[PDB]
């Protein structure tokens, strides 16, 4: 909460790490080797409980998105992962969801904006934190021109003809609206070497207690920390 | 530095802290200031473009609707600063082709050792 | 406490000695790793 | 016996080692009348 | 000054409503000595207290007040004064200047009125809220007379920069380091300032340059006001034309700031503004000797800026008053003619209100909340004796009625107790003139008088009574939830033996018929320094007495011994104080959103 | 300076016992003459001591407090603090009359400098380091 | 008794004023020589 | 003064003086000449305003025995020389 508060993000720094998977035991010693993307479940390891390799991801990885995609998904997913910042009156936190959708890349942005487009307009307002125009310049262009930028300048002193000008009746100094507007972003980690993957729904026993998971196949890792975001 | 040369009245302030470290080491970098070098030759025009687009893109919203406020076709400028911001935009293009996959670490004591590398 | 001065100066009368400075300053936010040692062709000792 | 010629911006010695500078541990026998004044010159900063 | 400065841009952001002009205000920390508080607890130690400061107005039979202001500052001990004027050099902090003994200083924001009727008078109390102890809190209460003084120090300030100047010139030339041009160009810049001032005279001329305020804070206050400069500038006429007659008949800084960017490399707050002159206004008193030095920005159209002609002088608002109270030789405006009032109502729109005679309010007397409350609390007190012993008179029964936890072999002096009920009371009534005043005038007690009668008279234009922050959090709907107990002896002595008191749970069970009262206790995970004397069992030498209140004013008796009485005063404080007494009560203590 | 909170607790929880309230409270006066100060000293002298101190027994203590239990001595805090328990709670000044209030634990400042013998070196070990740091300074006849 | 409290209030908010004007006024003689100083000079000057 | 003064403690024996000095130390090489720095262009004796230039180390003769250092001889070896000495001569103390 104290890091969050702070206005300071911390994504700027995370890099792309691999995934651990080895099973050994030491005294007071544990030494996990990572993989990456490439034939893992085909190498055939044969140091698992099976032939093959297990891969599975916890309850929180999936989230609904027929509502705005009812058009049938009939190609190769990605997988994404997706942290947004909150901007409130002395209140922050944090979500880390994962995204899993076949839209573009360029359009995640979008549809993060439309999907929390309820909180969108609250956090524009609460991020504005840390007047006369001039509508005679369609009327001055060509006729009545002073343009004397050079020529009254470079001669006089211009010291004690400085008198009018313009002033636009107000004081302002600083204009933060980068760092306001930045709620939503978006990461291509992980993939698919086969689409069309089905969830099932189901119980493991391991340990000393027994929690609920989600089987999935067809599931690898890899890829590369590359943060594009589109701020709305 | 421009602005400190052509304003014949500089500002006292032209560091404050910015230390650059590594989980609690030293840089010692910009440690000289009388030196001179001919690549700045380049960049003067580099960074006038810069300020010169900053200035028209943020002119340019209080000369079409100031929806926020509560023989001279004035296009020529608006063309260019499209034109000037689409070819910096594939100049600005400096995406990462190799990958870096170091195996435990070569320079945790000392740097220039065996480092591992792939071509991802 | 307000003492950093006073603990700075008793600091620099008690390290300001004439023989050699390994390590001494140790500033905040400082790792002070250690330095190169000698190859395999030394001794056996102990400390206290 | 103590060193003398060194010290802060304030006292250097007197108020540092002399115990019994402060004039309230002193017998109850006067013949001046700035006791008060040296006590609030001396202890100035020492709730006077 | 870095807090300050950051805020600044509120006021800076302020366009309209003039009647609120911030300013730089340095108060001296001379009188923190006689405050008697730890200095560390007052910047940063422990962080949890949020300690704030508001500023507040204080009319006279006018109404209405000031709506606070949220404000705050910090100090900065180890002599603020070398590191306020030297610019800040912590890397390579060295034997630089010499100075004495300094101390610190804080920064205070005050309002100003600016407009074209400006105005000036005497008749206002600036009231400021110090978040700590109550009892000798060592504030203090100026008039407005000392805050605009009409003065400044302009010429004064010129030669404190000069010894600076020569001071760090000096310095830098003392190592020689660098390159002789750096030399050659000081060298010339110091001949550029006279031709017979350094051939024939001296170049730096350190003699005796020792930094201290000697001539700086004693004369200066009134030598540019326009009549001042009016008469400089006849005399400098008169001189010029006597130079004139007797000749007819006989008989820059450009290289100096960028070295000091190259050399020093760090800018502070405190030198932009060296470069142009500046204003001190002092005004000290003969409570404290130390000078409340006032500083003015110079570059923009504050109070006691020059930078674009005669700034405000607070002027064409006593003459006319002095001609009206001379015409009839009489002081007093109240008995002056019709002719002067309607003059005085036309030039002073804001001295209408007083002539009308609306508000009545015994003589002007700003100062009037702390006997207002010591006579209120005189009178509560009054009246709870009162109540108390008339219970006492008609109470029935006798001795112990319901079961109370009593040991057996302690039971033979419980009794005692009860039994010295009219000379407990005859102590209580004679100790009225014998106790100190000081120690419960600034009790909770009043407190609570005060927050209950909030929600009577709620405003003459009504209020929701919606406090931002640091209000009476403990009374904001019933006092029947934390209890204030005080401990006293038994005897035919009694006296203050606890400090602070301390809420104590109190439960009924029997629902009905002969009522049982036992006390219970509530596990806090938020505070340490808690008593053991609430914790005491009823017996050990007997106990204590109470006499709590809930929000209706009802007293109900806990003495040990069988007896209860109950008690209301809600409707005794209304028939001896009326409602008339209450005015600068509701003038100060109300706020709306 | 710091952890004496924690020893302040254990204090406040031990639920220890005090006596004589009347020595430590130090009743205080303002424009009072001589007179009654010594009427007020006789008044307290002839019954204001509840119950007689056992801070007296100083003369052969060196052995007779040391050899057997000790446990007012054991309860001895860090050497930065006094450690004496009796009902106080006064203000500056305090009140004239002292009234039997509940006992309470007070501590003052390092001013204390007279407990060198048990805490510290003993008397013996005095006498040495004194006799060593001087040896003589203008010592005098035995007829002078 | 709340008049000795408000006399005691006006001598603590009067005393600043007081002596605010008692130390503007130290000045005034010097002020008053320095401005009467050209005057000796004009005579001088007509002197000679 | 610029700084804290130099040398001026007299309480130092034989860790007290090699410790903490170290500029007093370095110039202090052979018993034949000592040496001592001094600020440039400064004349014996100099002006009244001191001058501005790049300090030059001079020497300083060794023709007696008063730069020697304190510390580094105890009085023991002196005491030893004076009880050697006053084994030969006349000696009266107490009258004297």
């Amino acid at each position: 909460r104290a890091m969050v508060q702070c206005h300071v993000f911390p994504h700027r720094f995370i890099s792309f790490f691999g995934s651990l998977l080895e099973y050994t035991i030491q005294d007071n010693l544990c030494n996990i080797t990572a993989v990456a993307k490439g034939p893992q479940e085909a190498a055939r390891t044969d140091k698992t409980s099976t032939r093959r390799v297990t891969a599975n991801i916890p309850a929180c990885v999936f989230w609904d998105v027929d509502k705005d995609l009812h058009l049938s998904a009939d190609g190769l997913k990605h997988v994404f992962l997706v942290f947004v910042y909150t901007q409130r009156r002395q209140r922050e936190g944090v979500r880390l969801h994962l995204a899993l959708s076949q839209l573009n890349e360029q359009c995640f942005g979008r549809g993060i904006g439309f999907l929390l487009g309820r909180i969108r307009a609250e956090n524009a307002a609460w991020g504005t934190e840390g007047t006369r125009a001039l509508p005679l310049v369609q009327l001055s262009n060509d006729p009545t021109s002073p343009r004397c930028s050079i020529g009254e300048i470079t001669g006089v002193n211009w010291n004690l003809a400085r008198q009018r000008l313009y002033q636009w009746t107000g004081d302002f100094r600083g204009l933060p609206t980068q760092l306001s507007c930045m709620y939503a972003a978006y990461t291509l980690i992980g993939t698919i070497p086969s689409e069309s993957v089905r969830y099932t729904r189901r119980m493991e026993r391991f340990g000393g207690y027994n929690v609920p998971t989600i089987w999935l196949e067809g599931v690898v890792w890899g890829g590369t920390n590359t943060w594009n975001e589109c701020y709305y | 530095r421009t602005a400190a040369g052509a304003q014949i009245l500089p500002h006292e302030v032209l560091r404050g802290a910015d230390v650059i470290c590594y989980n609690g080491r030293r840089y010692e970098l910009e440690t000289n200031l009388q030196h001179r070098d001919g690549s700045d030759a380049a960049i003067r025009t580099l960074v006038l473009n810069l300020m010169f687009s900053i200035n028209e893109g943020c002119l340019l919203l209080l000369a079409l609707i100031p929806t926020l406020l509560v023989r001279f076709p004035i296009y020529e400028t608006i063309s260019s600063w499209i034109s000037t911001s689409s070819r910096l935009g594939d100049t600005l293009g400096t995406r990462a082709i190799l990958r870096v996959c170091v195996f435990d670490g070569p320079s945790t004591v000392h740097p220039g050792d065996r480092t591992a590398v792939i071509q991802v | 406490m307000l003492h950093d001065n006073v603990t700075e100066s008793l600091r620099r009368i008690t390290a300001s000695g004439g023989r050699l400075n390994p390590t001494e300053p140790l500033p905040i936010f400082g790792g002070l790793r250690p330095a190169t040692s000698a190859g395999i062709a030394r001794g056996q000792a102990s400390v206290c | 016996f103590t060193i003398q010629g060194e010290g802060h911006n304030g006292e250097t010695s007197e108020a540092l080692n002399n115990i019994l500078t402060d004039d309230t541990f002193i017998a109850p026998i006067l013949w001046d009348c700035d006791a008060l004044i040296y006590r609030d010159e001396a202890a100035r900063d020492r709730l006077p | 000054m870095e807090a300050h400065l950051a805020n600044e841009t509120k006021h800076a952001l302020w366009h309209n409503d003039h009647t609120k002009g911030l300013l730089h205000v340095v108060i001296p920390n001379a009188g923190l000595i006689a405050a008697g508080i730890d200095p560390a607890l007052l910047i940063l130690k422990k962080p949890g207290q949020r300690f704030k400061v508001e500023v507040q107005t204080r009319y006279h039979a006018t109404g209405q007040c000031e709506p606070w202001c949220q404000v705050f500052a910090a100090y900065i001990p180890d002599n603020a004064l070398t590191n306020l004027l030297i610019p800040k050099t912590e890397p390579f902090v060295s034997h630089v200047f010499s100075a004495t003994h300094n101390s610190g200083g804080l920064i205070l924001s005050l309002p100003v009125y600016l407009s074209p009727g400006l105005f000036f008078d005497a008749f206002n109390v600036v009231a400021i809220r110090i978040n700590t102890g109550n009892r000798k809190h060592r504030d203090i209460c100026i008039m407005y007379a000392e805050l605009i003084p009409n003065g400044t120090r302009y010429f004064a300030d010129g030669q404190r920069v000069l010894l600076l100047c020569k001071q760090l010139i000096a310095y830098i030339r003392c190592t020689p380091r660098l390159a002789s041009s750096i030399k050659i160009y000081a060298e010339h810049m110091v001949a550029a300032m006279g031709e017979s001032h350094t051939s024939n005279g001296d170049n730096i001329g350190p003699v005796s340059s020792i930094i201290d305020l000697d001539r700086q804070l004693t004369s200066g206050g009134i030598d540019d006001s326009p009549a001042e400069t009016r008469i400089q500038e006849n005399n400098r006429d008169v001189l010029e034309l006597i130079k004139r007659a007797v000749n007819i008949v006989n008989s820059l800084m450009e290289w100096f700031d960028i070295c000091y960017a190259q050399l020093v490399s760090g800018d502070t707050p405190a030198d932009f503004w060296k470069r142009r002159p500046l204003s001190i206004v002092p005004r000290h008193y003969a409570e404290s000797p130390s000078p409340l030095i006032v500083v003015s920005y110079n570059g923009s159209s504050a109070w006691g800026g020059r930078i674009t002609g005669s700034p405000i002088l607070y002027h064409s608002a006593q003459a006319i008053i002095d001609a009206a109270c001379i015409n009839a030789r009489v002081d007093n405006p109240q008995s002056l003619h019709v002719t002067a009032r309607q003059e005085l109502v036309a030039r002073l729109p804001f001295l209408a209100n007083v002539l009308n005679n609306q508000t009545p309010l015994p003589a002007f007397k700003p100062g009037a909340e702390m006997f207002l409350n010591q006579v209120f609390k005189q009178a509560c007190v009054t009246s709870l004796t009162q109540g108390l012993i008339t219970e006492l008179q008609t109470n029935p029964t006798l001795q112990q009625l319901m079961e109370y936890d009593i040991a057996d072999s302690s039971q033979t002096v419980i009794d005692e107790i009860v039994a010295r009920t009219p000379d407990l009371i005859q102590t209580i009534v004679s100790v009225l003139t014998e106790m100190s005043m000081d120690a419960f005038y600034n009790s909770s007690l009043m407190y609570a008088v005060l927050a209950y009668l909030s929600s009577v008279y709620t405003r003459p234009q009504g209020g929701g009574y919606i406090p931002y922050l640091h209000a009476s959090f403990p009374c904001w709907l019933g006092n029947r939830s934390i209890y204030l107990f005080d401990y006293y002896n038994s005897g035919g002595e009694i006296l203050k033996l606890s400090k602070v008191p301390v809420p104590v749970a109190l439960e009924k069970v029997g629902i009905g018929n002969s009522t049982q009262l036992r006390g219970k206790f509530i596990r806090s995970a938020d505070i340490v320094d808690i008593g053991i004397c609430s914790k005491y069992l009823p017996g050990q030498c007997y106990a204590y007495i109470c006499l709590g209140f809930n929000q209706q004013l009802q007293s109900i008796l806990v003495l040990p011994g069988g007896f209860a009485a109950c008690f209301c005063i809600t409707d005794t404080l209304q028939a001896a104080l009326p409602a008339s007494l209450i005015g600068p009560i509701l003038d100060r203590f109300c706020f709306s959103i | 300076l710091l952890d004496v909170e924690a020893t302040l607790v254990a204090l406040r929880q031990q639920h220890l016992d005090r006596q004589c309230y009347f020595g430590v409270y130090v009743a205080e006066g303002t424009e009072d003459t001589l007179d009654v100060q010594m009427g007020r000293f006789m008044e307290t002298w002839a019954d204001m001591m509840p119950h007689h101190p056992h801070w007296v027994n100083e003369h052969l203590t060196i052995l007779q407090f040391i050899a057997p239990s000790n446990p007012r001595l054991r309860f001895e805090l860090n050497p930065a603090f006094d450690f004496f328990v009796a009902p106080g709670d006064v203000d500056l000044p305090g009140p004239q009359r002292p009234p039997e209030a509940m006992p309470t634990v007070n501590a003052t400042l390092r001013i204390i400098n007279g407990n060198i013998p048990v805490p510290l070196c003993p008397i013996s070990f005095r006498d040495c380091r004194g006799t060593q740091l001087g040896l003589g300074r203008h010592t005098m006849t035995p007829a002078t | 008794d709340l008049e000795k409290n408000t006399l005691t209030l006006k001598n603590a908010a009067a005393v600043a004023a007081l002596d605010n004007l008692r130390g503007e006024t130290i000045t005034l003689p010097t002020e008053i020589d320095r401005r009467l100083k050209p005057l000796e000079e004009q005579l001088t000057r007509m002197a000679k």
